């Protein structure tokens, strides 16, 4: 029923740039006791799903503060700045309040020489 | 102006009614459609 | 994400599963039991029922000997007659809505007993209390 | 010379009965069950901030 | 379904009594033409033959 | 009673206890004068004169 | 035949019988309780009066410590001002009519020492609780 | 003279009072919950909002094991964190108004404590009686 919408499905960008990923939701993500559970996830080839960030603003554990999330309701949004080699991968926005959750249309990060 | 599927739909009536005084009255009219009026029975 | 364990605990969220498992969540229904011109007449006479009936059901509780508790063990012997079903079964296979149709037949019969069981279980306790 | 009353363009009046008196009497309002009311019995409250009485 | 009521219909104000109006119906402005509702023809035949089916 | 070592606060302003005084005043005033007789009639011409008397 | 017992069993049967015997037929009455415009309006309020009262035994019950029990015996000696009667006579003579003709004068007395041997084991519970 | 007792035992009497001294007036309070065609309609709905809250009041009670009790004690420890006072400071110089405004941002904390407790006493009691 939650439609998770991601956009672009691929994302060019040179290293040590920035790159912008979106996620929009069809409805509101909002839960009832009154957080926003999304999540964005990184899967790189023959690699299982890594979580990068819970809540869609708190970070994981330690990881870079490059990775930082935004957003509000409707629209949430993923930055990642200085983009490394080891950032190669499929990015996945999911949301955690309504049952069936699911997952970002996804997007692959591609970097450029 | 009507057109012809639109004859005898509208009516022109005129009547008596009551003011906001109780000793005085009114002519007025009004435009009822034909499902709201029917015959009573020249005039 | 939240997780599934929070459709568990929400209103009837175990209605479909194990009787042994539902009886963890016996609090969620029990709260809801009471939660909170002529509309306001209808609304008024519903809220008066809702009360009564819950008032009936504590009345029976208590006439029972269970009185503020929502699981209460009692003296009355099982009969195999009502139900020849394993624990196991009950406990771990059916639901609660299937073991209510199962057992609607003997309903009054257990009442009855569990009120016969709590009178004698009164009485020996004031007799004991004749003998201290 | 023609007059009318002042209201008959607004609503028809209702007279009131001529046995009803007007006089104010004395009403207490009263707390029911779970509730309290509490007076404020400062001889100098200005009607609003903390009452010490 | 496009359903209109072409005519400019005026609105009149009459005093029935002291606070009550009726509300008559004046000269139309312009040409007295019918109502009527559009529907489109393909979807329509579309529909009544999923509901046959 | 009086409630010793108490500090409360109050505001007459924004007070509750005095809309529902509102309310009950008007809804008495109402009722008293259901039962009375409504002049209907008396919304009628006056052929009124000056009292030099 | 059903017998004339159903009738000992009926609403107030025992009305007429010994207290002793009238005892063993409290939840006849305990049940009655709680059985369940202008006219409707008349209805609603009776039937909230009657919870309403209803809530109050039961509250005055739980500060007695009685909570749940429709026998429920207590710390408070009898005094013989109240009554001088012996046992026998009392549970096996009178009935409770006769008998609360009696007593109403000390029925007050009898609650306020209830009321205060209650609180009395509340807090020796509690400073015994003070003391483990 | 009657004495400035009885103004202590009247309804609130105790507010201005320390805790530990507020604590034997509880009953006032208690009794007080229950106490008993525009103005009939709001006058019964606000009698059966009293109820229920009074039943939701009592239904709590029960569910954390102190069911008919006005003094209860738990099993849940008091955590440092709500608060670090001490014991004679909290029930010698404090009031209750005065304690409530202090603990009211942990109160739905220490109110799951009290049923996660109740919860697993109740198991607790139901599985030594799966031994017994
Ligand atoms: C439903 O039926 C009612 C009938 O009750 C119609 O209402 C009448 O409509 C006619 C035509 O529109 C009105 O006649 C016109 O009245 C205008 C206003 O009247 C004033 O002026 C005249 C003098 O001209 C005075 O006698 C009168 O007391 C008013 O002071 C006039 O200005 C009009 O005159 C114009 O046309 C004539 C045509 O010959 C010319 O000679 C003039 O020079 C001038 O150009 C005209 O006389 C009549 O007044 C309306 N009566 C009422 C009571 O409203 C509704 O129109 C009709 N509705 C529908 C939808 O059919
Ligand atoms: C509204 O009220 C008026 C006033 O009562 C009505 O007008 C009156 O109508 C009657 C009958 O239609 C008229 O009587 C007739 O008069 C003619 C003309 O002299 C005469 O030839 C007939 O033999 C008959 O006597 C009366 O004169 C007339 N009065 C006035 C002042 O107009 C009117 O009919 C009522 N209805 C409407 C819709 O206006
Ligand atoms: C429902 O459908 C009918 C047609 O089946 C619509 O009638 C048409 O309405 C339009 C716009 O009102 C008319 O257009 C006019 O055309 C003339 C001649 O070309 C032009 O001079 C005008 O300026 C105007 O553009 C059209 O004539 C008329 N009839 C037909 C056969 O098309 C009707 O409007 C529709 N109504 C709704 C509510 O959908
Ligand atoms: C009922 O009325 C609605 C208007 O509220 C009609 O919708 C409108 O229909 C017109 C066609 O006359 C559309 O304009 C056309 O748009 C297409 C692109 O979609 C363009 O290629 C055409 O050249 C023309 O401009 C208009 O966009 C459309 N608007 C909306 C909001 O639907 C509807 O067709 C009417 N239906 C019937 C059965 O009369
Ligand atoms: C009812 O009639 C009265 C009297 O004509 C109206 O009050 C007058 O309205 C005129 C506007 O044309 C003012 O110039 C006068 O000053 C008003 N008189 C007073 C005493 O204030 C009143 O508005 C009418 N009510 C309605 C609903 O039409
Ligand atoms: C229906 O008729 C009225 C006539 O009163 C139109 O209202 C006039 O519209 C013109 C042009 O928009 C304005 O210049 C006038 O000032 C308006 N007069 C009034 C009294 O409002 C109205 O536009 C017509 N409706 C349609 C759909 O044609
Ligand atoms: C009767 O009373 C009327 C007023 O109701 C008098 O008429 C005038 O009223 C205006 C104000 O409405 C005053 O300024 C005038 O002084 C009044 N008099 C005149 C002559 O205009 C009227 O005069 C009074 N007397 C009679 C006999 O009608
Ligand atoms: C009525 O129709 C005629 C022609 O038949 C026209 O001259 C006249 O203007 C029309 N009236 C209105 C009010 O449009
Ligand atoms: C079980 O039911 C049978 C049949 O009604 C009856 O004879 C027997 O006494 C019952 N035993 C118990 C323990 O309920
Ligand atoms: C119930 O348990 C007994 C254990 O002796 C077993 O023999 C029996 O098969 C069980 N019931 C069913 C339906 O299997
Ligand atoms: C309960 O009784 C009805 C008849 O009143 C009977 O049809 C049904 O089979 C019984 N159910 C069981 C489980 O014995
Ligand atoms: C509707 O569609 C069918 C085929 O789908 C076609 O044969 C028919 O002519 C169309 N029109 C009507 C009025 O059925
Ligand atoms: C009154 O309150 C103050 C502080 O609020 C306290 O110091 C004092 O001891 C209190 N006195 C009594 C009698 O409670
Ligand atoms: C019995 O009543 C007498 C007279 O009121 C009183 O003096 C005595 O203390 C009472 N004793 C008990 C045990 O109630
Ligand atoms: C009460 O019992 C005593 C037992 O010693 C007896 O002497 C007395 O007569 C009895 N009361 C009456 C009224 O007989
Ligand atoms: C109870 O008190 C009344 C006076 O209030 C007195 O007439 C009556 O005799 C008393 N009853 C008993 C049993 O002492
Ligand atoms: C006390 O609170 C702290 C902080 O929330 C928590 O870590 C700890 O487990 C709590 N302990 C008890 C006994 O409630
Ligand atoms: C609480 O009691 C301890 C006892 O060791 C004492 O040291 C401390 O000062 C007391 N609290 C306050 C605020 O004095
Ligand atoms: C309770 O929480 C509020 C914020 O919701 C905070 O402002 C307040 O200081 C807290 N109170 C205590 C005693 O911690």
């Amino acid at each position: 029923d939650v439609l998770m919408t991601q956009n672009p499905l691929s994302l060019p960008v040179s290293l040590g740039d920035q790159a912008s990923i979106s996620c929009r939701s069809s409805q509101s993500v909002v839960y009832s006791d009154g957080n926003a559970y999304l999540e964005w996830y990184l899967q790189k080839p023959g690699q299982s799903p890594k979580l990068l960030i819970y809540k869609a603003s708190n970070r994981f554990s330690g990881v870079p503060d490059r990775f930082s999330a935004s957003g509000s309701g409707t629209d949430f949004t993923l930055r990642i700045s200085r983009v490394e080699t080891e950032d190669l991968g499929l990015y996945y926005c999911f949301q955690g309040t309504h049952i069936p959750y699911t997952f970002g249309g996804g997007t692959k990060l591609e970097m450029k020489r | 102006n009507i057109t012809d599927d639109m004859r005898g739909e509208l009516k022109n009536c005129s009547f008596n009614m009551t003011t906001e005084l109780r000793d005085k009255k009114q002519k007025v009219y009004s435009l009822f459609y034909r499902l709201d009026v029917v015959q009573i029975n020249s005039n | 994400a939240v997780g599934i364990g929070a459709v568990f605990l929400g209103f009837l969220g175990a209605a479909g599963s194990t009787m042994g498992a539902a009886s963890m969540t016996l609090t969620v229904q029990a709260r809801n039991l009471l939660s909170g011109t002529v509309w306001g007449i209808k609304q008024l006479q519903a809220r008066v029922l809702a009360v009564e009936r819950y008032l009936r059901d504590q009345q029976l509780l208590g006439i029972w000997g269970c009185s503020g508790k929502l699981i209460c063990c009692t003296n009355v012997p099982w009969n195999s007659s009502w139900s020849n079903r394993n624990l196991s079964e009950i406990w771990d296979n059916m639901t609660w809505l299937q073991w209510d149709k199962e057992i609607s037949n003997y309903t009054q019969i257990i009442y009855g007993l569990l009120e016969e069981s709590q009178n004698q279980q009164e009485k020996n306790e004031q007799d004991l209390l004749a003998l201290d | 010379k023609e007059y009318r009353l002042i209201n008959c363009n607004t609503s028809a009046c209702t007279q009131a009965c001529p046995k009803v008196s007007f006089e104010p009497i004395p009403i207490h309002y009263c707390a029911p069950a779970g509730f309290a009311i509490l007076k404020c019995k400062d001889k100098k409250f200005n009607g609003t901030g903390p009452c010490p009485s | 379904i496009n359903c209109t009521r072409p005519n400019n219909n005026t609105r009149k104000s009459i005093r029935i009594g002291p606070g009550q109006a009726f509300y008559a119906t004046g000269d139309i402005i312009g040409d007295i033409r019918q109502a009527h509702c559009n529907v489109s023809k393909a979807t329509w035949n579309e529909t009544l033959g999923k509901v046959v089916k | 009673i009086h409630l010793e070592n108490v500090t409360e606060e109050f505001n007459m302003w924004k007070n509750n206890m005095v809309e529902q005084m509102h309310t009950d005043i008007i809804s008495l005033w109402d009722q008293s004068l259901k039962p009375c007789v409504k002049l209907t009639p008396l919304c009628v011409t006056l052929q009124c004169t000056n009292v030099t008397n």
